[PDB]
């Protein structure tokens, strides 16, 4: 169970003559290649007066610590963000980078927003760096967060998260030689090796219909064709 | 006694030298040229800065031609376009049809603000060179005298009578036409004010940019506006000043020969280490550290105990000696690739004095002199 | 002094198809490397009917010197913005990026708001221009303008803006030779010349850990690391 | 001043040496191995008891 409740706070960056704001954020983790972001907020969703719900928030909105259902306390990156789960002290929403999380009041003609900057390091750790999750294609290494509560925080995880792609290479096996007729509509990191004993350590980024011939040992080869983790082919002769 | 020594223009590094006078051992002389300023006379040709294009509303004459009248705006350009607008409705409203005639006029001025982002075009005629010559004579005290490198004004100062015969090289920050921004100084030619260059430096010219009553060329080309709007559209060549500021591949500032901070005073070369400076120092006989008085130097040896290879003053060495009469003898090296830190050494009967030196050699071989007596110091680091 | 009267002016976009606004920005100076803006408005700020004030402006809209409070007519980015000084026909304000300034009345259904996209200009002041204020480094001289009026346009000035700094040229001393391992975190201009008998006429733009070796004669050398004016070392092992 | 020497693990003869430096008289170096602990990192395979 959470040990803290929302409060009015001086924002790190808010509009001048409005910096005396309600609704604020503490820390955010966005180190994930996941589209979801784990928030430690002080403008908390997943806290009503009763604690943890999945579609309710609480805030001190220049008022007092009290709750209503999601309406006036909005997460944003700078554009809307749709929450996924609320877990008391920690909130989970998708606001992909997690370096800018904005809690803002979007009523009346005025646009009030407090935005909090965070100390996230989002780096490669996969086999390639890639686009945030869409719905389409095969995943790639990420460091997602849990998408349900346990009531205090959401836990850190490493898994694999969705990535866009285009039709996979037309492979042709022939005498000790494998041509990959490629049709990326999207930048793919192409990594190769033979899987026999031939090294072929070949990275290249490809896009557009092109061909890339590779040697084979005749004992398979891996070509990883971006937005997939290693794909491998084998045969008596490849 | 007037004593003429020549100090290499080492900025910040004091040059040890000996004052020889007949039958009298040397006088501590350390000369540091603190600053050399080549300052030439500047006749300001023009200001140039970030322009703002100003579009005034165009003169449309209903039922007749519009003649252009020249206006004193800096890159004032007009073009007369006839039959631009039909009678009434879209475009100009007029009783007459294609007798509507537009003068499409526009011009450039200097921006609202320009005094921090502007260059100054100067014709430059021949200058004066000042040298701040710090001459120490007798014992450590670091006296210094501004003295003209020119013949015009020799220092008749009390800190020795100093004449600075012209520096062997005194860097010229000028040719004839120099543009100074002072963040990038260029010897850069331009046509004299009233005639500029279009879309190259002198894109704006003035001589005090204030907006209007400036002279510009920037290759302003008015376009003809398609009917339904009355305004003056234009294309123009890129800003020559902005192009010029970015023309830093190594400005006048970075090509300075022995290194000089080419600077906007209006155009001068600051802090030059250029050349070697003739120094006439009047060291009175009263400030001598002579052998024929209390100094007597005999049996001199240099031992280097330790050294840092070719360092600022990372050399530590000791000069052991014999004196018949104890005195104070000037420690020195006449080198310009090596200097001794101190310019005095307490010569004594059987003393040892550890002196700090600088050399430009891994194995430091500098000629060390106390008084009139010389030794060579070597390696042993 | 200021005495150039308030006026109305057409602003490209207000309301939906509204454009008949006062308070409309005509010109902008962005000479600052900071997020401050010098604004030229049709409406005169810093003058009410009482003459010169510090927190009132005046405008026409059917008037000629009618005034309101600087909070009634409120500047904004996408959140309120508070002006700092008025110099008549010109406003000078702090508005979070200083690259988007919207002066607007969000009073009633007719909502006139003018926005002009303002700018930050970086120009040489050392031997190179420099980036916007960050956490890193310390303030240096920048291009700017006066941030208080004279009792009509604000005048240019050099003021101080935080420079992005990162490790300066890490000199490595060797036998009268200096290799300069420099480690920017930001685009820095490296200018050199020797201050020994030699010279090293080299402008180069650098980013990130690199080396640039230079000759010396045992008589110093200059490295300017742009945003500063010349820095000099003289006959160390230089 | 760095002087690099190698001392025999002998307490019979503790290994005496002189440190020379130019323009100086040498430095006392007597080196005695008082104790030796050869300590390797151990990964346990199994217990028997």
């Amino acid at each position: 169970y959470k040990l803290a409740r929302p409060y009015i706070a001086d924002c790190p960056n808010c509009g001048h003559s409005r910096c005396d704001s309600p609704i604020a954020i503490e820390e955010v983790r966005g180190d994930a290649h996941a589209g979801v972001i784990r928030i430690q907020t002080s403008a908390m969703f997943g806290l009503k007066t009763d604690g943890v719900d999945l579609a309710y928030m609480s805030f001190m909105n220049g008022k007092t610590q009290k709750s209503i259902k999601i309406d006036n306390l909005h997460v944003r990156t700078s554009a809307p963000c749709s929450l996924v789960s609320h877990h008391g002290y920690y909130i989970l929403a998708q606001c992909p980078p997690g370096d800018t999380v904005t809690v803002g009041f979007h009523d009346g003609p005025n646009r009030h927003t407090c935005t909090v900057a965070h100390k996230v390091e989002f780096r490669p750790v996969g086999r390639e760096k890639y686009r945030h999750p869409p719905e389409h294609g095969v995943e790639l290494p990420c460091n997602r967060y849990t998408h349900k509560r346990a009531d205090v925080p959401f836990v850190p995880v490493k898994a694999k998260c969705i990535a866009t792609l285009a039709p996979e290479p037309l492979v042709e096996h022939k005498h000790r030689t494998l041509i990959l007729h490629l049709h990326p509509d999207h930048p793919t990191l192409l990594t190769t090796r033979s899987l026999g004993s031939d090294a072929n350590p070949t990275r290249q980024w490809i896009e557009r219909p092109t061909t890339v011939n590779f040697t084979v040992t005749g004992e398979g080869l891996e070509y990883t064709w971006g937005n997939h983790p290693p794909k491998r082919v084998w045969a008596q002769e490849s | 006694y007037e004593h003429t020594a020549v100090m290499p223009n080492k900025v910040g590094i004091p040059y040890k030298a000996l004052v020889e006078r007949p039958g009298y051992a040397p006088v501590h002389l350390q000369i540091q040229l603190v600053n050399t300023r080549i300052i030439p006379s500047t006749n300001l040709e023009y200001i140039t800065c970030k322009y703002k294009t100003k579009v005034p509303s165009p003169v449309v004459k209903c039922c007749g031609a519009t003649q252009c009248t020249s206006k004193p705006h800096p890159d004032y350009q007009c073009q007369v376009f006839t039959g631009v607008y039909p009678f009434m409705w879209g475009g100009a409203y007029c009783f007459c049809d294609t007798e509507n005639t537009q003068m499409s006029e526009a011009y450039v001025e200097r921006s609202e603000e320009c005094s921090i982002d502007h260059a100054k075009a100067y014709k430059v005629h021949t200058g004066t060179v000042q040298a701040m010559v710090n001459i120490t004579y007798g014992s450590v005290s670091w006296r210094s005298a501004d003295v003209y490198v020119n013949g015009e004004t020799p220092a008749k100062i009390g800190d020795a009578k100093l004449i600075i015969g012209p520096l062997s090289s005194a860097w010229s920050p000028f040719d004839n036409k120099v543009v100074v921004y002072g963040h990038e100084v260029y010897n850069y030619d331009f046509p004299e004010y009233g005639t500029g260059k279009a879309g190259s430096f002198g894109d704006l010219q003035s001589r005090t940019s204030t907006s209007n009553d400036l002279y510009a060329n920037t290759n302003l080309k008015l376009q003809r506006p398609q009917a339904g709007i009355v305004h003056t559209p234009f294309t123009q060549a890129p800003s020559g000043f902005e192009r010029w500021k970015r023309d830093k591949g190594a400005p006048l500032n970075d090509v300075a020969p022995f290194g000089c901070s080419i600077a906007l005073e209006p155009l001068r070369a600051e802090n030059c280490a250029v050349g070697s400076i003739p120094i006439s120092i009047d060291i009175p006989d009263a400030a001598f550290t002579r052998i024929s008085e209390t100094p007597t130097v005999s049996d001199l040896e240099c031992k280097i105990t330790e050294c840092t290879y070719a360092s600022d003053f990372g050399g530590i060495a000791t000069v052991a000696y014999k004196s018949s009469k104890a005195g104070n003898c000037p420690i020195h090296s006449p080198s310009g690739v090596a200097v001794i830190k101190e310019n005095d050494v307490t010569l004594a009967e059987s003393g040892s004095f550890t002196f700090h030196f600088s050399t430009a050699n891994i194995h430091p071989a500098f000629k060390l002199q106390v008084c009139t007596s010389a030794v060579t110091c070597k390696g042993d680091c």
